[PDB]
Order: C-alpha cells, then structure tokens, then sequence
C-alpha cells in the first residue's frame, strides 16, 4: 500500500490549486482516515484536513483550513484535496497520509502510511529556468589522482531541480547540497563530485521540470 | 482541539547513547498520541502509536510512555542514523464536533560523533560566469564534525555580504556534515583583487584555503 501526491507546483497568489491523492494497494474492504499535512520551507508539520473512506465520506479539517480547502473522496483509490485564495504563506510541501480507523482499539490509530510530498510554491515570479556554471579548480594547483568537480546552479524558480552526473553513471561521491533561496526569490544550489582524474569527461546534467529545460555542462578539469 | 508543546527544541546526544523528549498537550488526550521520525528531505515515518505501541518494524530502542498530557520518546543506542526531527500527534476522531490531528513542533536530535576537521575546495568562477557581470566563488567543507563557521576574506578584508551557505544533513554512518558556502560579487569586483580565501573554523580550528586570481 502506497500513497502518490500530484498537482503540486508554482501559482501566483490568489490562485487555486487542486491536488489529488493516489492510493495503490489499499484493502478495500477496510474503512481509514485520508488525511493532507504540509510543511512550510524549514518549518513543522501541520495538519489540514482528514475524511472518512467509508460510505459517509465525513471530513475533518482544521480550523484556519474551513474555507479556503476542501477535502473530498473521488474515488475509491483518490482523495482530493482543493486550495483557493492562496498566499506565499501556503507555500509548503503537501504530504497525503493516511491511517487507521478506531475499530474496537485495534487499529494502527496514527498515520502510518506517507506520499512523498508535493511541492507547492506560490509565488508572483514567472517560472525561470537555472544559468548552470562549471566548477573546477584553479589552474595553478598541483594534479593528484584524484579530483573535485561541480557544477553550479543559479537563479531558478521554483523548485525543484534534478542534478545529475554523467547521466547517472556517477553516483558515488555526489554531494548536492540543499538550495538556498535569494531575497529575490530565486534559488540556487551546487553540486560537486569526486573523481579519478581520466581521460573521460565529468558532465553535470541539470533538470527544471517547470521550465521543461534540461542542460548539460562538461566540466574541463581545469588544467 | 489540545497544543502539543515539545521540548527540547533540540537535543544533542552522542552515538550509543539515550535521548529522552517530551511531548505536552494543553488539555488530556488520554493515549491518543503518535510519534513520527522525519529526516532532512524525507517523509514523516511512523514509529509509535497510542503512545507506547510500536510500529510495524521499529526497533524496540525506541520506547513510547505517557498518558494524559505528558509523553515522552526515549531512544537508545543512538546511530547516526537517528538523526532526524521527530515529531508528536494527536490522533483521535470522537464526533464530527471532537477530533484532533495536530502536531507538536518538533524536537531536532543531532547525534554526535568524534570530532574532525574538514577538507576545504575552493572553486574560482568560469570565465563565462564572469562574462554575466556577476561571479559566485564556491568554497566546499567536506566530512566534518561539530559544526563550523565560515569566514571569507578579499586581499585580506574580511567580508560581510554576499555570502551564502548551505549544510547536508548529517551523514548515515559517520554523523559528519558537509557544507557550500558561496561570495556572489560583481565581476568589476572580482576583476579588481587578487587573492580570495575561504577560512573553516571550528572553535580553536581553522582550515583555510585560497586562491590567486592571477593564476587561474
């Protein structure tokens, strides 16, 4: 049994967002509560809305969530869940979770079962694609057997990006670190690999799904 | 419904050792509680319900207690591993006019290793970043614990704007961390001095690396 979120991505303020909730695997001849919990950037948990799987379809939500959400059973395997009016201040990664009903007590009474989220960024920024920048070292630094190389990853909005290297064929010894976002609302974030210096090129490869680009860039060992 | 209040905010423990936090509710919930598990850039994960049963596949190392308005989360024989913000909820459906889902605020728990020193790179800008007008020079800490601070001098002035930096979560098996800080300045900036330095400090610690402009 799994939960998937959809949905999700940039809006301007005022905007309204749907997200739906994809269940796969369920037990159909058991009742749970559907619940959406989000996270503001660097900040808690919060609980906004559960609702019943059974044939009542009765819902819960929190109090400064009556009104602006909606929660509802479209089906017998998706939950929706409606945002209206919204503000940076709903800016958030959405999770859908759900969990057991009391029963007689014994039920698994929390949520046990997570998505992996869906991001949400309201913001009045027009999607912009990342300008991606190699990162070798100084030219005048003795060669070793080995090598750090990175890419940079400026400027882009919203998030998500994808970074990879050499189209996956480096994985070990990848730090990405987290983004940090600019007062300007931008982002940007690096990543740096470490290799055995060789004839074979280290390329990063940076994806941003909103702006649907994808670039690659070779990073000379600088030498 | 009930204000679940957590504390400490954050707790440092050392590997192998026992972390106890808490979990207050404003008004009596009885055993109505859950506790969760969330890693940096992961899902929340389930690891207790009704206060003291454990989930499906969670070591008996964690040990849930309470009733009423005060809980506790116990973990021992801590791992590197553990390290996560964990979080209380209420959890508890009476009637379409009482229920409860609230979280508590979370309790951040660093688990500590054996201290080390990082490696540092630091990276000039490419020459097309130059050509944009603006240059980010990129300093990287590697493999280190405790936490550090990051100073970063021009022809020896140290800098106060312009910076930036970001730290990984810390590492599964070794507890370590790793950090980007980054000096964004104006490429007639960049082209007007010569020696750039990035300066890792941790406490009595400092290690420090540079590069000339004039020789990249």
């Amino acid at each position: 049994q799994s939960l998937e979120e959809s949905g999700g991505g940039p809006v301007k303020p005022g905007g309204t967002l749907t997200l739906t909730c994809k269940a796969s695997g369920i037990d159909f001849s058991s009742f749970y509560y559907m619940c959406w919990v989000r996270q503001a950037p660097g900040k808690g948990l919060e609980w906004i809305a559960c609702i019943v799987t059974d044939i009542t379809g009765e819902s819960y939500y929190a109090t400064w969530a009556k009104g602006r959400f909606a929660i509802s059973k479209t089906s017998s395997t998706t939950v929706t869940l409606q945002m209206t009016s919204l503000t940076a201040a709903d800016t958030a990664t959405y999770f859908c979770a759900r969990g057991d009903t009391y029963g007689y007590g014994d039920t698994v009474y929390a949520l046990n079962l997570w998505g992996p989220g869906t991001l949400v960024t309201v913001s009045s920024g027009q999607p912009k694609a990342p300008s991606v920048f190699p990162l070798a070292p100084c030219c005048g630094d003795t060669p070793s057997s080995t090598v750090t190389l990175g890419c940079l990853v400026k400027g882009y909005l919203p998030e998500p990006v994808t970074v990879t290297w050499n189209s996956g064929t480096l994985t070990n010894g990848v730090r990405t670190f987290p983004s940090v976002r600019q007062s300007s609302g931008l982002y940007s974030l690096s990543s740096v690999v470490s290799v055995t210096s060789s004839s074979q090129p280290v390329t990063c490869n940076v994806a941003h799904p909103a702006t649907n680009t994808k670039v690659d860039k070779t990073v000379a060992p600088s030498t | 419904g009930p204000v679940l209040t957590q504390t400490p905010p954050s707790a440092s423990e050392p590997v192998g050792g026992t972390v106890t936090i808490k979990c207050q509710a404003s008004q009596a919930i009885d055993e109505y509680l859950g506790w969760y598990q969330q890693k940096p850039g992961q899902r929340p994960k389930l690891l207790m319900y009704y206060a003291s049963t454990l989930a499906s596949g969670v070591p008996s190392r964690f040990k849930g207690s309470g009733s009423g308005t005060q809980f506790t989360l116990t973990i021992s024989d801590l791992e590197c591993a553990d390290a996560a913000t964990y979080y209380c909820q209420n959890y508890y459906v009476g009637s379409s006019t009482n229920y409860a889902f609230t979280f508590g605020g979370g309790t951040e728990v660093v688990v500590k290793g054996d201290p080390v020193a990082p490696t540092v790179l630091i990276f000039p800008p490419a020459a097309d970043q130059v050509a944009t007008g603006t240059v980010t020079i990129v300093c990287v800490a590697n493999k280190y614990f405790p936490d550090v601070t990051v100073t970063w001098e021009v022809d020896g002035t140290t800098q106060t704007t312009g910076i930036e930096n970001s730290k990984t979560p810390q590492n599964s098996a070794d507890c370590t961390y790793n950090l980007s800080s980054t000096l964004t300045l104006t490429s007639t900036q960049y082209n007007s001095h010569k020696e750039y330095t990035c300066k890792v400090t941790q406490g009595t610690t400092s290690v420090v690396q540079s590069f000339n402009r004039g020789d990249c």
